[PDB]
């Protein structure tokens, strides 16, 4: 039983969901996002910070 | 004239627990972290928490502190506190972030219970 790191609510023991490090984002949901842009990033390109994602280089600066 | 001080800038995506739904959700109605600062009104000793949207400035909380707030570090980098209306939650991109921002709190307190 484990907590979403996008929307800080449970995941589905069962189901598939996206993984990096000691967190969990819903796969289903909008959830794994741009932290900057909400951009989907669910079979994208991503940039992994401790709990955050982006999308691009232009996103990970802007949250510097 | 003197303008507040910002005493912390800590990266969250910023929440509220919605009763009907029983579930979380973004502040203001959106997706997306905020740059969330306690502001310390240095004339009158009151701190709010002000937390602004990172991709556009849309301000999703703007809380009082009061004397006496309960702030629940629920996990390391989700805490959590209340008041008669809303809980708000603070989802930060990192355990520094919280610790950071937690520091604040706590500091913003002892001003307060002084
Ligand atoms: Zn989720
Ligand atoms: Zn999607
Ligand atoms: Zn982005």
């Amino acid at each position: 039983a484990v907590v979403c790191q996008g929307c800080h609510n449970a995941i589905d023991p069962e189901v598939q969901r996206v993984t990096y490090n000691n967190f969990s984002w819903h796969a289903s949901t909008e959830c794994f996002l741009c932290s900057c842009c909400s951009k989907c990033l669910i079979g994208q390109k991503f940039m992994p910070v401790e709990g955050m994602v982006f999308c691009s280089v232009e996103c990970k600066k802007r949250m510097s | 004239r003197m303008s507040e001080q910002s005493i912390c800038q800590a990266r969250a995506a910023v929440m509220v627990y919605d009763d009907a739904n029983k579930k979380w959700v973004p502040a203001g109605g959106s997706t997306g972290f905020s740059r969330v600062h306690i502001y310390h009104h240095t004339g009158n000793n009151t701190f709010r928490v002000v937390g602004r949207k990172i991709q556009d400035h849309q301000v999703v909380i703007n809380c009082a502190i009061p004397k006496g707030l309960k702030y629940n570090q629920a996990t390391q980098t989700f805490h959590q506190w209340r008041d008669a209306r809303q809980v708000y939650g603070l989802n930060f991109g990192s355990k520094e972030d919280a610790n950071v921002f937690a520091s604040a709190m706590m500091h913003a307190l002892e001003v307060l219970n002084s």
